[PDB]
């Protein structure tokens, strides 16, 4: 994976450079975030098992998905569902701590596709329910933060298309 | 980086970025103007810097210089400055992403197999870090020539 | 980063033209052996090598002084030769110390350049390299180098050069025509590039200096015209054939469509209405339509009809609407009506292949087209183009590191892996050093140790595979009917079919290692130890593959799972490298995940699935399950019932 | 292709949402920040070939090598070539700064690039560097002129030179 | 008749030389030159 | 492609004999079954656009798949399913009326599992519509021509899988 | 893998339902079925070397399979295959025993073709060694449990070709 | 055969077969025992055949047997005689398929460069098959004569 501060080295260290004023004023500003975004990974982890209930009441419950022939029915599916969702909003406090989408690129969206095609997984439903934990999330942590932690889970969605 | 440390660190074990972990993020980046100091005193000195560590090496290991040495000569012996100048480069961008990883990724893994190809011994690579970390050391204050040491001695013990 | 690649084969442009070269490549463009003409030009220059390597000889005996009389000439106040690396009106000698140090370098090295590649261009027998490097060398120097002066710097070089040569009108000769061709090209103004617009908005616009072109090799191009000898006639008929069915058939086979032939060379038809019957026949029917599925087919039309292949996903998306709507016939009608084949060829030329060299080519296709181009295409079956183009604009795949051949079959017993040369199906990803595999559990979802690391070493029960355990005593830990020697048995052949899928034949089995597990000396992990480091495991498994492979079927055995990533694979293969198979075995077999997911009394199992592998065997008529995929409508008696 | 617009338009239309007051907002600041890109791209339109000739120039001061034997800009042939791809690279770039979005970049750009490159021996990293170096005159440039907005004018740049790039750290 | 051979006959080894620092090492060059 | 004719009569080129008992056999079994293929083909011919119709909204209508983020969503992306559906159902026909199943392999399924995994459709959908055409099928041409259609339909089924 | 029980009671938790009479009659059926299947299996076992022996003896010895340049030819190859001769009836009674071909699917033709098609071993002469199966084990069974056993190598074979 | 012709030519343009076509496949399918039977009295007089047209051929063309020819030799000669049993196969092949399509993929693409490598003479070769005609015809009765005739002389006029 590769956050601002290991991108703006990677940029330096390809052309051999030190870094120059521009790269500083990245780093800068990566800083200045820093603040707000150590806040919001707080809030979220304390937050993270009803974030993600609130997300599955909002989106899947009473619905054909879990009723019988759905794919959340039976308890081994639901608690996978419940897993996956997890996973998402964990994986999305990673990337806006580091600022950067490379890790979703590399350990969340990699057949990622292919998985839940196989396993029959629908995509529709899954985009619906990290929308609906993109806007409790929100909800929770504020309009900036919801904005950035919403540009992670937005990627996270575009990858599923 | 200190934060991609701490994300893979928690990842391998399946959980959020533990509230230590994310105190000593918060501290790092509060920090940031000492380190990017830190990291320009080093930038603008590297000429300097380089070339009085590469004459206390060539005093402390004469042979590299002398005939059947590996930095024998001008195109030698300049080439390894320009090594030891990749060196202080990647200390710089150890500093400032408070983490030693891009040295490691960058100039640690596998350098025994590369230097052992290049016939270089690399302990005198270690000896030439450690003269550039007293030279650097001595263009700074002592707080600011610790952190900056401890980045210097990850290197010397790598290559050692 | 890029989420696909086309693949990458090495490329050899044409970076001048030689005698030798231009005779073989004009037989071998045309499918024939050298005849007199070509055999002539090959002996005669052959016979002038002797002289031209003498030219070569003393030019650069005396290089240095041919050098130093046109920096004499050209240069004033100080000496040019301090470091070595007719007269146009505006001529003025220029001033060493004013001129700098810089571009004094620069201008006896560009001297010395030029005698160089005059004396390379004397051995090829052909002045093309002074060409391709010398037009347009003029503007790019125009503003630090005064044209007047390199003029005369180069004249005086001639002079001094053809000094050498009283001999007689052979060598003189020779050295004042490169050196006249090197004048007059560096005189010459930069040519304008070659444009290659987009035909339609999803494909770029591009360009090529005509220094690129000049230098590759220069594509032969046959015009169908009526007042050409029957001979050419029959070359441009050949030259048809060898285009659209990618080989001479009627040469190789007799395989010909007479009244077309006749009809083209009378010039009843153009040579694009020779071009669209032609590809719609029942010979080209059979051999480039009916063995492979649309979507191949697409592409190699592509490269018959128009000498590229496809360049976006628009166009390969809209041409496979074509054919599904109206089979070959609507695909060749839309490709050689398209407003690109009559920019290209007309109603006379026959489709020639275009890449590298004849025009500017686009890095979206690279791979694909180079793959497109060899007379190995016919033998893909896999659609490349639409892959591609597809995979761009996806995530990464689900797929090994090092690419899809490197994934086995996940099949009980066999390492069955795709053969990069049968049937080319590879899918060259780029996953960087930190990307890690999905992998899906044998078992409860939420086990898999991803989410759940505690979880490693919980047995799946019945949503996962059975598992082997020395659970009980082992026997004499006397009497006969011992019950403890059932269970054991059943162990050791467990564990032979764990490490090399199936049991093994009579006289096989590793019996000392038995022996010594079933005598408590050994633990489990030791026996499979021994069991990996055969030299029946190394013959069966090790030794026939690429490294890569034996490593990714070993660890699929032994760890039950497939590698996650390029840590693992690095690792495994750089032990491979160092130590060898041994030590590979001996690095998987004590590494901490498989003393947690294994003890020593475990025998290993399949712990995990790749997304491909579970679609093999869960996707089939008769083991899909109903509510996967599809809508489960609840059925109801009629109320009116 | 896809401009910014369209890459909105995409991100809503995948959960079937109207836009709501994020997405205005987006489009506002893309709409008033029109102005500013079309001048940075009439001002490249205005210094191309210059930009061009001078980066290249820049470049083969800072790497020697590569216009002396064995180098990839050796030979008049392999310097226009270079020249030429650095012209691709810049009208690229002024591309992407127009529509606000690298995803020209990605489509027409990059996607293969690396593999023509291994392909042909061309090596990527003196290419990025020269691509960083037509960055830093634009934006020298952009700010002598009288251009309000110039934060932009980096964004197409590091995208090419992060996706074309080795992966170091 | 033996002449013929070319590929068939003795190889004629061809010098290739070791490559060696280029100008982009030119100031630790003068380093080097100040460091005797 | 080869027919059961051309079948018989390569598998006695391959060895060089003349056709003997066994092949003559089979044969008369092929020219014995091709009224009811013949027949049956028809009727296939005559509904096939119904047929899909059907088996679509008895397998993907109303599911997660015609939803935005599924993989049916758009204009586009379902005319193309129809379409694909359309090609294994005229495919299925043409291998019943041969009795062979060499034109699936050859212009069905020679790439297609590699093609679908590219474009990211899922496989055990498209198997699902597949059976569902199957089975209306069935209903139309009756029992034992829609047993022989099933044949090949499931012999696609497997080939993407 | 699904036995007859198991897929009645998939089908109606697929439904959410109890089981009505329908389900219990197939139930009931399958029990009646039950004791004729054991013994089949029970022959079966005892059997089997016997059963491929003939097979292959009445299928493959004294052909080109066998002789220098066939794929059986070679201690090993024929090792080999007639393993394979063993696993397919194995596998064959287990589906009789369970009413259900799905632990073929699962365990047997997965990827089988693909296996055959990359080490060249032929299918045809795989086909009738395993119709040959069904022959000895159906003139050793009966005709009845003949029958069921030689639904499930039908198939298997219906997989391989 | 005449189902692969049609499923090719509906492929092609990637339609159903027309009600024509399957009238056409249903006329062929029916038409069966016919073809069945002339190919049974082929395949039963083979060797006969063969002897009889190899007798007659190298009765009526000795330069072919004799020195200098190609089939001038014990294993020659017969090897010219496994030749046409290699095309009464083909020919029974064609009459059973009710069509020449298997004839040529098997035996006629390209023949002419074989024979031409080989040396043979092609229209030696078309006599020979001239001759299988003749002995052929004599064993049938006239309808059956001249279905399989049909076959034979396409295998002439492909040949010569
Ligand atoms: C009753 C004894 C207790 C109780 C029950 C309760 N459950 C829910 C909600 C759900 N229950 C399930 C359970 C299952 N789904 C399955 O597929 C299976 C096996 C086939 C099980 C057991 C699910 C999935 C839900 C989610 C809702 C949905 O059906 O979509 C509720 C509602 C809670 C809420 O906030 O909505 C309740 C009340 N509650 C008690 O206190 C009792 C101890
Ligand atoms: C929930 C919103 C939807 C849903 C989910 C669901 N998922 C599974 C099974 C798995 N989920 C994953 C996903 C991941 N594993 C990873 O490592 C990552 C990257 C960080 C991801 C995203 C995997 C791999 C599986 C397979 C099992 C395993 O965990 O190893 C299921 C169960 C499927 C089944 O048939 O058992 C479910 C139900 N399903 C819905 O309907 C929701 C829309
Ligand atoms: C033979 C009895 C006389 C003869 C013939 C002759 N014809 C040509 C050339 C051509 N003949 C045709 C005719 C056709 N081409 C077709 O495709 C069809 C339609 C099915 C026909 C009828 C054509 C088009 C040509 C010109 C192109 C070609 O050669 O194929 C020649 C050669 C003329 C030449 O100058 O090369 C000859 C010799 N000539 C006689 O003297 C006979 C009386
Ligand atoms: C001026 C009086 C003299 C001079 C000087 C000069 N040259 C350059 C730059 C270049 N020269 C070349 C030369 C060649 N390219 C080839 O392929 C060959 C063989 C035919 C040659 C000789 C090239 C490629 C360049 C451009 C790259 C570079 O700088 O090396 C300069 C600098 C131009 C600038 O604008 O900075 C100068 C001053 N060349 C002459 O021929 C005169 C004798
Ligand atoms: C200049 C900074 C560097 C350099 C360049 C160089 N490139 C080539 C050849 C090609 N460059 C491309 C690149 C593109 N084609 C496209 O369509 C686009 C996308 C808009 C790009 C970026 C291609 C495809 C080629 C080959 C085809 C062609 O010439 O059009 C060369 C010549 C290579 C050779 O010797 O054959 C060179 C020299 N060289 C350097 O040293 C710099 C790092
Ligand atoms: C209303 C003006 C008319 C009408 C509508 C109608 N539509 C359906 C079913 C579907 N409609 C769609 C449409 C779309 N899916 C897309 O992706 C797009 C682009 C965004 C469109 C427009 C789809 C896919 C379906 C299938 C059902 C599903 O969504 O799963 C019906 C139902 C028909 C039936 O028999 O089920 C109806 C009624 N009908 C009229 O008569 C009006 C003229
Ligand atoms: C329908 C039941 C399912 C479904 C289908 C679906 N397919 C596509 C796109 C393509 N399908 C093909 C298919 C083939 N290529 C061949 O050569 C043949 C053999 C005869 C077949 C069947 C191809 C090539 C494409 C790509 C076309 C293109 O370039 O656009 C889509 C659209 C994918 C997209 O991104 O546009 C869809 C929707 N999808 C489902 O969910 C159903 C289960
Ligand atoms: C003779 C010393 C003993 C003996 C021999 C015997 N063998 C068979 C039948 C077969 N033998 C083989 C053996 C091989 N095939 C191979 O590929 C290899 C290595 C190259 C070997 C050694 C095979 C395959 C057969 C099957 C027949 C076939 O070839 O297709 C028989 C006949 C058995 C029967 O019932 O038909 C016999 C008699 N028998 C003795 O008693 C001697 C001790
Ligand atoms: C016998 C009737 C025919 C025959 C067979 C034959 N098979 C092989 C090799 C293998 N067979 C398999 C099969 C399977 N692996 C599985 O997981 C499953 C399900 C449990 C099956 C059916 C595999 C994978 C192999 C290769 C690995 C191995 O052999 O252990 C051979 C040998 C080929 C070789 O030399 O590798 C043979 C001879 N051959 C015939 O001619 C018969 C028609």
């Amino acid at each position: 994976m590769q956050d601002a501060i290991t991108a703006v080295i990677n940029s330096a260290d390809v052309q051999g450079k030190y870094l120059d004023g521009a790269a500083m004023d990245k780093l800068k500003s990566y800083f200045a975030s820093g603040e707000l975004r150590v806040r919001a990974a707080s809030v979220i982890s304390a937050n993270a098992a009803t974030i993600v209930k609130e997300a599955v009441a909002k989106s899947l419950l009473y619905s054909d998905v879990t009723r019988p022939g759905g794919n959340m029915y039976t308890t081994r599916r639901y608690a996978a569902c419940i897993r996956d969702l997890d996973y998402y909003l964990r994986y999305a406090t990673y990337a806006m701590l580091a600022g950067d989408a490379s890790i979703l690129d590399e350990r969340v969206l990699n057949g990622l596709k292919e998985t839940y095609n196989s396993l029959g997984v629908p995509i529709s439903s899954t985009v619906q329910a990290i929308q609906a934990i993109k806007e409790v999330t929100a909800s929770l942590v504020g309009a900036d933060a919801g904005k950035e932690m919403g540009v992670y889970l937005d990627y996270i969605c575009s990858g599923l298309s | 980086s200190i934060v991609t440390k701490s994300i893979v660190n928690a990842d391998a074990e399946a959980r959020y970025l533990s509230p230590g972990e994310l105190d000593r993020i918060k501290a790092f980046v509060t920090g940031g103007a000492a380190r990017l100091r830190i990291a320009e005193t080093l930038t603008g000195s590297r000429e300097t810097i380089v070339k009085q560590a590469g004459d206390r090496l060539f005093q402390k290991r004469p042979d590299i210089v002398s005939p059947g040495g590996n930095a024998y000569g001008e195109e030698m012996t300049a080439t390894c400055l320009r090594d030891m100048d990749y060196y202080l480069r990647l200390v710089t961008y150890g500093v400032v992403s408070g983490d030693v990883t891009p040295i490691e990724e960058i100039g640690l893994v596998g350098v025994r197999e590369m230097y052992r190809s290049l016939g270089t011994p690399i302990e005198a690579v270690a000896q030439s870090v450690r003269e550039m970390k007293e030279v650097a050391s001595g263009l700074m204050s002592s707080d600011d020539a610790a952190e900056a040491s401890a980045y210097f001695d990850f290197v010397i013990g790598k290559m050692s | 980063s890029v989420k696909a690649s086309g693949g990458s084969s090495l490329a050899r442009p044409q970076l001048y033209q030689t005698v030798p070269v231009s005779a073989i490549s004009q037989a071998e463009q045309q499918d024939r052996f050298l005849e007199g003409s070509e055999l002539n030009e090959l002996t005669a220059y052959f016979q002038s090598g002797a002289l031209r390597l003498e030219i070569a000889e003393t030019l650069t005996q005396n290089a240095d002084l041919i050098v130093s009389r046109a920096a004499n000439r050209i240069f004033t106040g100080g000496s040019p030769l301090s470091y070595l690396e007719p007269i146009p009106p505006g001529f003025r000698p220029i001033n060493i110390a004013r001129y700098g140090p810089s571009n004094m370098q620069k201008s006896l090295r560009d001297m010395s350049w030029f005698l160089r590649y005059t004396t390379y261009a004397i051995v090829a027998g052909d002045p093309n390299i002074i060409v391709v490097n010398t037009r347009g060398l003029k503007e790019v120097i125009e503003n630090a180098c005064s044209i007047d002066a390199t003029i005369v710097a180069i004249q005086e070089m001639r002079a001094a050069s053809a000094d050498y040569f009283r001999n007689n009108a052979q060598a003189k000769e020779i050295v004042l025509q490169y050196f006249d061709i090197l004048l007059s090209e560096f005189k010459a103004p930069t040519p304008a590039n070659k444009v290659r617009q987009g035909p339609s908005n999803d494909i770029q616009g591009l360009e090529l200096p005509q220094s690129y072109f000049n230098a590759a090799a220069k594509r032969q191009k046959y015009a169908m015209k009526p007042g050409l000898s029957a001979l050419e006639k029959n070359a441009v008929i050949k030259a048809a054939y060898r285009q659209i069915f990618e080989r001479d058939i009627t040469k190789a086979y007799s395989q010909s469509i007479s009244y077309l032939e006749s009809q083209v060379r009378n010039g009843d038809i153009s040579m694009k209405e020779f071009v669209r019957r032609l590809a719609k026949s029942p010979l080209y029917r059979k051999q480039f339509f009916e063995p492979f599925i649309n979507s191949r087919a697409l592409e190699l039309a592509f490269r018959h009809i128009l000498g590229r292949g496809p360049s976006s996903r628009e166009e390969v998306q809209k041409y496979f609407s074509i054919v599904s709507s109206g089979g070959l016939p609507a695909l060749v009608d839309a490709l050689v009506d398209s407003q690109e084949y009559a920019d290209y060829f007309g109603e006379e030329t026959v489709p020639y292949l275009r890449g590298l060299g004849v025009e500017a080519q686009e890095c979206r296709n690279w791979g694909m087209q180079q793959d497109l181009f060899s007379y190995s295409a016919p033998f893909r079956k896999v659609p490349q183009f639409i892959t591609t183009f597809a995979q761009y604009d996806r995530p990464l795949p689900d797929q090994h590191v090092y690419g899809s051949g490197n994934d086995p079959l996940e099949i009980q017993f066999g390492a069955i892996f795709p053969k990069e040369t049968r049937n080319p199906s590879k899918r060259p990803a780029p996953f960087n050093k930190d990307t890690k595999r999905i992998l899906i559990h044998r078992g409860p979802a939420v086990n898999n140790q991803v989410g759940n690391p505690s979880a490693v070493g919980e047995f799946p029960g019945s949503l996962g595979a059975k598992v082997f355990r020395l659970n009980g005593g082992l026997p004499g830990a006397g009497t006969s009917v011992k019950f403890g020697e059932s269970s054991t048995q059943a162990l050791i052949r467990a564990a032979y079919r764990q490490v090399f899928g199936r049991d093994l034949y009579e006289g096989q089995r590793l019996s000392v290692a038995e022996i010594q597990l079933e005598n408590g000396d050994i633990s489990v992990r030791e026996f499979i130890k021994r069991l990996a480091k055969s030299e029946l495991f190394l013959k069966l498994y090790w030794a026939p593959h690429y490294v890569c492979k034996a490593i990714e079927y070993m660890h699929r055995r032994l760890l039950g799972r497939p590698t996650y990533g390029r840590q693992e694979m690095n690792q495994y293969f750089d032990i491979a490298s160092k130590q060898g198979f041994y030590a590979v075995v001996e690095a998987m077999i004590d590494s901490k995940e498989y003393s947690d997911a294994f003890g020593e009394d475990t025998v290993p199992y399949e712990r995990y699935l790749t997304p491909g592998g579970l679609q093999m065997r869960s996707a089939r008529v008769g083991s899909l399950r109903e509510d996967i995929g599809q809508r489960v409508d609840k059925e109801v008696t009629p109320r009116f019932v | 292709m896809r401009d910014a617009v369209t890459t909105l338009i995409k991100n809503y239309d995948l959960t079937g949402r109207y836009l709501d007051r994020n997405a205005m907002d987006e489009l506002k600041a893309y709409f008033e920040s029109g102005s500013a890109r079309i001048a940075a791209a009439a001002m490249i339109n205005a210094n191309s070939a210059t930009i061009v000739k001078r980066a290249a120039a820049q470049l083969f001061e800072e790497i020697p090598e590569l216009i002396r034997p064995s180098g990839n800009a050796y030979t008049t042939r392999r310097f226009s070539a270079c020249l030429r791809d650095m012209d691709y690279y810049l009208r690229y770039a002024s591309y992407a700064l127009i529509a606000a979005d690298n995803n020209v970049l990605d489509e027409r750009v990059l996607q293969g690039l690396r593999e023509t490159y291994n392909s042909l021996g061309v090596p990527i990293g003196p290419t990025v560097r020269g691509i960083q170096i037509m960055k830093e005159m634009i934006e020298a440039m952009a700010e002598d002129s009288s251009l309000n907005s110039t934060d932009f004018i980096a964004s197409p740049f590091d995208h090419m030179t992060r996706e074309l790039s080795e992966l170091s750290v | 008749p033996s002449q013929v051979a070319f590929a068939s006959g003795d190889p004629i080894p061809q010098n290739v030389a070791r490559r060696t620092p280029g100008p982009s090492l030119n100031r630790f060059k003068e380093m080097a030159r100040q460091v005797k």
